[PDB]
C-alpha cells in the first residue's frame, strides 16, 4: 500500500481520490492520503471552495514514482510532482503517519468498484491520450478539449482520444456507403480493433478512462468520446461474444457508480435509447439495460 | 442549412445547385393474394433532379429489376437515390457539378452525405418549402419514359419548355410549382385546364402546351382557382 503526501493544505479544497472525496478546510494541518491501493490507476482531483469552476486532478500509478501534492500560490493549484530522493520520501511520510493527519483510502473489503471502473486502464494509454511526456503522471480537468472538439485550440493541453466519426472516409468503404453506415462492424472491427487499438482491452481501456474523466471533471469531450465508443460497439451486428459480455459489466459498474443527480448532463438520451432498445445489440446488455431502466426510467 | 421562404432567391442566384426528389423512386401497387394475403408488386420509378436556375431535368429511371431479391425496400430507395444521384455529379465536368444539393424529404440528408462524402465542398441541404415535385408523374411524357423503360436509363429533359426566353428562372419556378401544385391536388381537373382548347399544342420537344403570355395567365388563374377551391371542397370553406 502507497501514500501520497501534501506538503500542506493552504486554500480550502475538496479532494477525490478515486471515488472518494472529503473537505479540507484553509490552512487545516492536512498530510496526505496513505493506504492507497497497489495495482491498479488512481486520480487525485480537486475542486477549491472558492471556485467550483475548475475541477481538475492528476493521474497516476504508485509503481511507478513516488509522489506528492503541492500547493502553488502563483498558478493557484494543488501539483503533483514526483520525488527523486527514495529516502527523503519515506522519511517525509513515515513522519506524517506517525503524526496521524492522513486520510486512509477507504477501501471496502468486499468492493471492486474501483478495479470495475479501471479493470482496462493502464497508465501507458493515459500517457498518450495526456500528452506531457517529463511527468510520469497526467494532469486533466473540466475544461480541456479533444482532438475531434479542435478539428471542429491550444494542442499542448488536449485530450488526444481516438477520432470516431460515423460520416468519414474511415468508417466508410467506397460501394460499402448503405452497409458499413447502417452495420458499423468495419469500422469496429477492422479499422478500430485491428488497426488502431490493435485489441479490445485497449478500446474498453480508453472508453473507461474517457468516462472516468467525463464523471470526475465534468469534461464534455469526455463525455463525448465514452458515448461514441458505446455507440460504434452496440450500432455493430458482428462483435466478438466476449467483447459483448464484458462491455455490458463495464457500463454496469458506470451506471451503478454515476452520481444519480448528475444523470441530466452524463447520459446521452438518444445514444441509450438506440442501444439498450434499437441497434444489433439491444438484447445483449443484460445487466446494463436492467440497471438503467431501474435508475434512470426517465431518460428511457 | 435549410432552405424555406427566407432564403427563396438563393435558387436562382449564380451557384449551380440541385433539387433531389426520392418520392417516385419506390413505387408499389398493393393487392390481394389468391390466400386473401396482401402483397406488393413494384412499378418504375424515377429520381426527380432538377436544376432550377436552368430548368435541366435529369430523370434517372428505376426500373424494377433493381428491387429484385431486396430488403426493406423503402430504406433501400433513400441509399440508391443517393448512389445515382453520387454517379450523376461524379459523371459532370468539374465546373458543371453543384455546389449545393437540397433534398426535399430529409430522410435523404444523411444517405446523400455518406455517398458525397468525398465530395466535402458541395453542400447537402434540407428544406421546409413542401415541394410538388411527387406529381412529376403526372407530365404525360415523364410518366410515359418512365412506364415504357425496359432497363435503368436516365433521359434528360428541360422542364420549363422554352420559357427562360421570355421569362426568368424566379417566374418559371413558380409556374412550374403552380401547375404541379395544381396536379397533385386534383390531377383530372388540372389536366382538363392544360388541354380544354384543342388549338393549344404540346410541341414534341416540350412537355407543356405552347401557350401565349396571355394564355399563361389565364392558365395560371385557372390553376390557383383549383387550389383554393380543392382546400375548399376538402376543408369546407
Ligand atoms: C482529514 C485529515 S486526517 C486528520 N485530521 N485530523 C486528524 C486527527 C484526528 N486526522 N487524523
Ligand atoms: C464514403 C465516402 S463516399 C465515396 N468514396 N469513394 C467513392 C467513389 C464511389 N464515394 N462515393
Amino acid at each position: 500500500m502507497n501514500t501520497v503526501p501534501f506538503t500542506s493544505a493552504p486554500i480550502e479544497v475538496t479532494i477525490g481520490i478515486d471515488q472518494y472525496s472529503f473537505n479540507v478546510k484553509e490552512n487545516q494541518p492536512f498530510h496526505g492520503i496513505k493506504d492507497i491501493p497497489i495495482g491498479h490507476v488512481h486520480v487525485i482531483h480537486f475542486q477549491h471552495a472558492d471556485n467550483s469552476s475548475m475541477r481538475y486532478g492528476y493521474w497516476f500509478d504508485c509503481r511507478m514514482g513516488n509522489f506528492y501534492i503541492q500547493y502553488d500560490p502563483k498558478d493557484g493549484l494543488y501539483k503533483m510532482m514526483e520525488e527523486r530522493d527514495g529516502a527523503k520520501f519515506e522519511n517525509i511520510v513515515h513522519n506524517f503517519k506517525e503524526r496521524q493527519m492522513m486520510v486512509s483510502y477507504p477501501k471496502i473489503d468486499e468492493d471492486d468498484t474501483w478495479y470495475n471502473l479501471t479493470e482496462f486502464v493502464q497508465m501507458d494509454k493515459i500517457r498518450k491520450i495526456v500528452r506531457k511526456d517529463e511527468n510520469q503522471f497526467s494532469y486533466v480537468d473540466s475544461s480541456m478539449t479533444t482532438v475531434q472538439e479542435n478539428e471542429l485550440s491550444d494542442p499542448a493541453h488536449s485530450l488526444n482520444y481516438t477520432v470516431i466519426n460515423f460520416k468519414s472516409r474511415e468508417a466508410i468503404r467506397p460501394g460499402h456507403e448503405m452497409e458499413d453506415f447502417l452495420d458499423k462492424s468495419y469500422y469496429l472491427n477492422t479499422v478500430m480493433l485491428q488497426g488502431i487499438f490493435k485489441n479490445s482491452s485497449n478500446y474498453f481501456g480508453e472508453l473507461q478512462f474517457a468516462f472516468l474523466n467525463a464523471m470526475f471533471f465534468g469534461n464534455y469531450g469526455s463525455s463525448l468520446q465514452w458515448h461514441a465508443m458505446i455507440e460504434l460497439i452496440c450500432s455493430s451486428a458482428t462483435v466478438p461474444k466476449h467483447m459483448l459480455d464484458k462491455l455490458d459489466e463495464i457500463l454496469y459498474y458506470q451506471i451503478k457508480t454515476l452520481p444519480e443527480q448528475y444523470s441530466d448532463i452524463l447520459l446521452n438520451e438518444r445514444v441509450w435509447n438506440i442501444c439498450l432498445y434499437s441497434s444489433f445489440q439491444k438484447n445483449s446488455l443484460h445487466n446494463t439495460e436492467k440497471i438503467m431502466e431501474n435508475k434512470y426510467p426517465e431518460l428511457l | 442549412g435549410a432552405m424555406n421562404s427566407s432564403n427563396y432567391a438563393e435558387l436562382f442566384n449564380n451557384d449551380i445547385k440541385l433539387f433531389v426528389d426520392d418520392t417516385n423512386v419506390y413505387r408499389v401497387t398493393v393487392h390481394k393474394t389468391f390466400e386473401g394475403n396482401v402483397a406488393t408488386k413494384a412499378i418504375n420509378g424515377c429520381i426527380f433532379t432538377l436544376n432550377p436556375k436552368t430548368g435541366h431535368l435529369f430523370l434517372k429511371i428505376i426500373h424494377t429489376s433493381v428491387w429484385a431479391g431486396q430488403k426493406r425496400l423503402s430504406q433501400l430507395a433513400k441509399w440508391k437515390t443517393a448512389e445515382e444521384v453520387s454517379a450523376l455529379v461524379r459523371s459532370l465536368p468539374k465546373e458543371e457539378q453543384p455546389k449545393q444539393i437540397i433534398v426535399t424529404r430529409k430522410a435523404m440528408l444523411d444517405p446523400l452525405e455518406v455517398h458525397m462524402l468525398d465530395f466535402p465542398n458541395i453542400a447537402i441541404r434540407p428544406t421546409e418549402l413542401r415541394l410538388p415535385f411527387s406529381a412529376a408523374m403526372s407530365i404525360d411524357k415523364l410518366s410515359d419514359v418512365v412506364m415504357k423503360a425496359t432497363e435503368p436509363q436516365m433521359v434528360l429533359f428541360n422542364i420549363y419548355d422554352d420559357w427562360l426566353d421570355r421569362i426568368s428562372s424566379y417566374t418559371a419556378f413558380s409556374r412550374l410549382t403552380l401547375l404541379l401544385r395544381a396536379l397533385k391536388t386534383n390531377e383530372e381537373s388540372a389536366k382538363m385546364i392544360l388541354l380544354s382548347d384543342p388549338t393549344i399544342t404540346i410541341k414534341s420537344y416540350h412537355l407543356w402546351p405552347s401557350f401565349t403570355d396571355e394564355q399563361w395567365i389565364t392558365i395560371e388563374s385557372q390553376m390557383r382557382d383549383l387550389i383554393l377551391t380543392e382546400y375548399g371542397r376538402k376543408y369546407n370553406v
